[PDB]
């Protein structure tokens, strides 16, 4: 019943808050909306370095809202060249069954909010993206991921449908990381990620023998 | 830019009318629906807010009231979670499956309320 307005939230450092959008969208019943933070752990913490507020609220059917996510002082205490990860977690409460015997479900959503230090903010016209490295390994390839900001990869395939059709089991890579997948060689690899916005780009690669890079 | 959306109804399993002799096994589903403008992905876990009466292995449940327990499943299967994937936008359903009782059902009958949390957890 009660919806957010995104799939991700990047915070921007150099602010000291930002909102989302919330939404009740049933049309009869009225609704209570618990707002928290997770650490990187998925570990519910309160009290910083990022809250949410208000903890609770309540929204009439139709009605729409926002929660406001805050930094503490204690925002310092983070590595300043690399981003840190929490969880915003958004659970609805339904009014209390009216019929007997009843089962009542519960919706509860959790994305990954992404902590960006000021010292790395980017340009709106900026794609990091496009520095990842794959070097072919035993059974797959290795991804490197030199960037100071994490990255869901949700593709990668022969071909740009086989990145965006294929079954592939998703991975995202911390800030200057590296991982392996498996998967069949590619001649010419295409790989696909969740950016910022939600959009799904697709990133072709040329290879210099096992060592491939963005086109 | 947002992403699936859920359908708004209230999700409640009705199991109605019960009786204290044939209550136990009882069967109801719900159907969640949810529709995507775009490919995705999205695992979903159940949690329990009413604590089990008894003891059900691996099998998720939640506390119905007055000795009376509920399996609680998701596309079929007992285990607590299961992920969905839309190859292409669209609408694809989630059904929430819940069984009564189970282990030592020593009852005591009248009027059964529970409640579990169907979290996604979106890539």
């Amino acid at each position: 019943a009660v919806s957010l307005d995104r799939t991700r939230a990047v915070f921007d450092g150099s602010e000291k808050s930002m909102t989302l959008d919330i939404s009740n969208d049933n049309k009869q019943l009225p609704y209570l909306a618990q707002a928290w933070i997770e650490n990187e752990n998925q570990e519910k913490i309160i009290t910083g370095p990022v809250i949410a507020t208000p903890p609770v609220q309540r929204l009439e059917p139709g009605a729409k809202s926002m929660v406001r996510l805050s930094t503490t002082p204690d925002i310092s205490k983070l590595p300043q060249d690399r981003e840190s990860l929490f969880y915003f977690n958004l659970r609805e409460i339904p009014p209390r069954s009216e019929k007997a015997n009843v089962l009542q479900i519960a919706l509860q959503t959790k994305i990954k909010l992404f902590y960006r230090p000021a010292a790395i903010k980017t340009r709106p016209n900026e794609v990091w993206q496009d520095q990842l490295i794959l070097n072919k390994v035993s059974g797959g390839y290795r991804i490197e991921n030199p960037t100071p900001y994490y990255v869901t990869v949700i593709g990668l395939g022969g071909s740009e449908k086989q990145a965006e059709e294929g079954e592939f089991e998703t991975v995202m890579l911390s800030p200057r990381s590296e991982q392996t997948v498996k998967s069949a060689n590619y001649n010419t690899p295409y790989l696909s990620y969740i950016n910022d916005y939600g959009g799904r780009p697709v990133l072709s690669f040329i290879c210099n023998g096992s060592r491939c890079s963005v086109k | 830019i947002g992403g699936c959306r859920p359908s708004a109804q209230s999700l409640e399993i009705k199991h109605g009318d019960l009786s204290i002799n044939s209550a136990n096994n009882h069967y109801a589903a719900q159907t969640l629906s949810v529709s995507c403008d775009v490919p995705a992905n999205i695992r979903f876990m159940l949690l329990r807010n009413t604590t089990p009466t008894y003891s059900h292995g691996k099998k998720f449940s939640v506390g119905l009231g007055h000795g009376w327990d509920s399996i609680v499943s998701v596309n079929g299967v007992d285990t607590g979670e299961t992920t969905m994937r839309w190859y292409k936008a669209g609408t694809q359903n989630l059904t929430i499956g819940s069984r009564l009782y189970g282990e030592s059902s020593k009852i005591q009958p009248g009027v059964l309320s529970g409640s579990a949390t169907l979290l996604m957890i979106l890539p």
